[PDB]
């Protein structure tokens, strides 16, 4: 679904009225859910997120 | 005192900010149950 997203926007180049800036988006990938806490990574279930 | 969650141990905090559990990251505290006397009517 992600994939499709992404490749669908094309995005034209950028001027301001030489130098262009063109910017392009490549293979979108998801990573598992994470605790970011101060110590250390930690696994993170549904049950730590409805409690916290 | 408090019990931690998937890890065991005594907290026992009672500053504000102390709201981590030591030595375990997860900040999830359970109040323990003391020793009283409860009556209830059968
Ligand atoms: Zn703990």
């Amino acid at each position: 679904g992600l994939q499709n997203v992404f490749q669908s926007f094309g995005e034209m180049l950028v001027e301001p009225s030489w130098r262009y800036a063109t910017v392009k988006f490549g293979e979108v990938t998801v990573e598992k859910p994470t605790f970011f806490s101060d110590d250390k990574e930690l696994e993170f279930l549904p049950w730590h997120a409805r409690l916290q | 005192t408090y019990v931690c969650g998937d890890c065991g141990q005594e907290n026992t905090l009672k500053s504000g900010d102390v709201i981590q559990c030591r030595e375990c990251g997860y900040r999830i505290l359970y109040k323990k149950r003391t020793r009283r006397v409860v009556q209830y009517e059968a």
